[PDB]
């Protein structure tokens, strides 16, 4: 479980993402599909190009879907039940993938937030990510 | 492979024995029923709403004899599956867009089948040498994603 | 989540075991070693040889536990949090490797249960020694 | 190990740039913090009760070097890693019992090292570079495991 330090952590460091979330969100979607290309078997209708618009517009939807469970930190299942129903009954997302964005999604940080990147924070945004993709694979069977 | 001429000839024995058609079906079918995501690419196929549906499904069946064969041609090349695989891969990949984790939930399912179906028969070295088969399988399945 | 046909499906495929558990459980043990010679970097102080008293010991332990968490289906979380100390602090074992005990233990029950291995039991034996999985990782950080 | 010529230029070049003593020790000492449960391997290490406690014991900065320095030489060998690290494959399974899936995590560790002190220049496809390298470290790490 996440504990009131883990808490203080992510919002800390998703905070300082601030208006960069959409960014992030985007350049870690790439650095996926180039460091894991099974991934790309679930974008086959995307522009998976550089700079493409698709992949600009699908980071600022994960990116936005990140920022509303640090919102709700203390109730992540019901924040997003949506996404996880989505993601088990229409996307059919294979559960090892959502480790591989997480492990994405934490190079991206370490990349942009030097100062905030320590240690600590560090393993309190690993956890942070567990949980978000544990509830996103909760319903699943 | 690493198949030690031992394991090599145990993977063979057993696989002598084997019934493609009726091993075949319950693999495949086992994947849907076990890892329902899997459903994802068979939707074709019909009603797999059930296990029961799953099972009698006759494309399923037929998917799966048609899927152990290509299985089975390549353990008569285990020492390179990859050329073996090789147009199989790109089609999994550029035309079917299968993720390629598929593959090792796939071959953990057939091991499962295998224990079923020859039971006793089906010992810690021989269940040993078929992971490393299975494994070997999955990785040349998946060689030429990209 | 186990559903209550799950939790059926499990109980009545234990019941099956029965007097057996502890032969089950040092074979799924024997199976892992072999298939996963990793996992036996966790038994250095075992006689990991075939028949080995110290592994028939084991065997009967886990199996035990198993037997344990099917009672309590219910509250696996409370039932089992001793073990999910020991195997977090004490133990301190990768959490990957529950995966592959998982699987050595659906393997050696489809091997000595033709009858009652159907697919619907398959599904739900496999759900169940995840959830067992979760709760014995669950205090790992 | 698939290092198309671009790639391998992409790694060393990076490689270049960084300071083995500093580099080795973070990537250790995350290792311990991120994933705890990695600590049951250096309890004689002294003091690993908090972040502070882990990323300044002198110990574990100074076996993170000697680590990094192991690391350091693969990278001059890219062509044959499992030769050049048998020995050590041989050390951690016999005689340190080492989990093999080890290797894995601290391959992650790493990369997120990188990318922290690199920022803007741990590019996408440097990273995608780097990805294949530490599997490639982590593979012949595990190489002689049985
Ligand atoms: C923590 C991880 C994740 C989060 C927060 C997340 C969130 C989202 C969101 C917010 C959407 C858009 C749904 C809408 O239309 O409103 C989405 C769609 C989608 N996600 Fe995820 N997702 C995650 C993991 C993954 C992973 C790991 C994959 C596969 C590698 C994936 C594949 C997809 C696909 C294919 C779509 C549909 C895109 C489209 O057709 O436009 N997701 N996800
Ligand atoms: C050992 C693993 C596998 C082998 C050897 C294998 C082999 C084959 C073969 C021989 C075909 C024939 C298609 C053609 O020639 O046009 C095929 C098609 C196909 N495979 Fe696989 N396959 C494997 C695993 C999987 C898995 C795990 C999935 C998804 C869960 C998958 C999805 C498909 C689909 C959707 C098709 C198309 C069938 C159709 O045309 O309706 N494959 N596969
Ligand atoms: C289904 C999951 C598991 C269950 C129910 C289970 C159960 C047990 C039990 C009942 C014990 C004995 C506690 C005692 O001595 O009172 C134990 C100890 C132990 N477990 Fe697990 N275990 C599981 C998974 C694992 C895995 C996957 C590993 C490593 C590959 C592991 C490694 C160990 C070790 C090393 C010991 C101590 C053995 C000794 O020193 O006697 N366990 N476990
Ligand atoms: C890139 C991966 C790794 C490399 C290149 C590496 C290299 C080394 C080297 C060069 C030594 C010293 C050998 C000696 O004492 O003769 C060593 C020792 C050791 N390694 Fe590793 N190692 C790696 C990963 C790991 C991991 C992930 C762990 C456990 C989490 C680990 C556990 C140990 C231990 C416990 C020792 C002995 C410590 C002591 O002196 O008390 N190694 N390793």
């Amino acid at each position: 479980v996440l504990s009131p330090a883990d808490k203080t952590n992510v919002k800390a460091a998703w905070g300082k993402v601030g208006a960069h979330a959409g960014e992030y969100g985007a350049e870690a979607l790439e650095r996926m599909f180039l460091s894991f290309p099974t991934t790309k078997t679930y974008f086959p209708h995307f522009d998976l190009s550089h700079g493409s618009a698709q992949v600009k517009g699908h980071g600022k939807k994960v990116a936005d879907a990140l920022t509303n469970a640090v919102a709700h930190v203390d109730d992540m299942p019901n924040a997003l039940s949506a996404l996880s129903d989505l993601h088990a009954h229409k996307l059919r997302v294979d559960p090892v993938n959502f480790k591989l964005l997480s492990h994405c999604l934490l190079v991206t940080l370490a990349a942009h937030l030097p100062a905030e990147f320590t240690p600590a924070v560090h393993a309190s945004l690993d956890k942070f990510l567990a949980s978000v993709s544990t509830v996103l694979t909760s319903k699943y069977r | 492979m690493h198949l030690t001429p031992e394991e090599k000839s145990a993977v063979t024995a057993l696989w002598g024995k084997v019934n493609v058609d009726e091993v075949g079906g319950e693999a495949l079918g086992r994947l849907l029923v076990v890892y329902p995501w899997t459903q994802r690419f068979f939707e074709s196929f019909g009603d797999l709403s059930t296990p029961d549906a799953v099972m009698g499904n006759p494309k399923v069946k037929a998917h799966g004899k048609k899927v152990l064969g290509a299985f089975s041609d390549g353990l008569a090349h285990l020492d390179n599956l990859k050329g073996t695989f090789a147009t199989l891969s790109e089609l999994h990949c550029d035309k079917l867009h299968v993720d390629a984790e598929n593959f090792r939930l796939l071959g953990n399912v057939l091991v499962c089948v295998l224990a079923h179906h020859f039971g006793k028969e089906f010992t810690p070295p021989v269940q040993a040498a078929y992971q490393k088969v299975v494994a070997g399988v999955a990785n040349a399945l998946a060689h030429k994603y990209h």
